[PDB]
């Protein structure tokens, strides 16, 4: 069991690095996703002006 | 590797969506400009009509 708990800690430290980086990357994806969705209105409203 | 691709996709999608929005609304703008010329002459008939009356 002593070796077991130590093994579980190293698995957790590996988990930690991964989930942390997922979050960092998801922020970037989420940010540019919103822009991609709403750009049609940013341009659409701007074009209604001339129309 | 996924992130590296996802960001370029979103970046290109801004331009594609932007250009699509322009092309989509480009028709009605000209329809307005064309009607602008037409209405002038539609009511110009009223002036000529009244002048003969």
């Amino acid at each position: 069991l002593d070796v077991k708990f130590m093994a579980d800690t190293k698995i957790a430290d590996s988990k930690r690095a991964f989930e942390l980086q997922k979050s960092a990357f998801s922020e970037e994806v989420n940010i540019k996703t919103a822009e991609a969705q709403l750009a049609y209105e940013l341009q659409g409203a701007r074009e209604q002006q001339k129309i | 590797a996924q992130r590296d691709y996802e960001l370029k996709k979103a970046a290109y999608d801004i331009e594609v969506n932007t250009r699509r929005a322009q092309a989509d609304l480009a028709y009605q703008l000209q329809v307005a400009k064309t009607k602008q010329q037409i209405e002038e002459q539609r009511v110009q008939v009223q002036v000529v009509e009244r002048a003969q009356q």
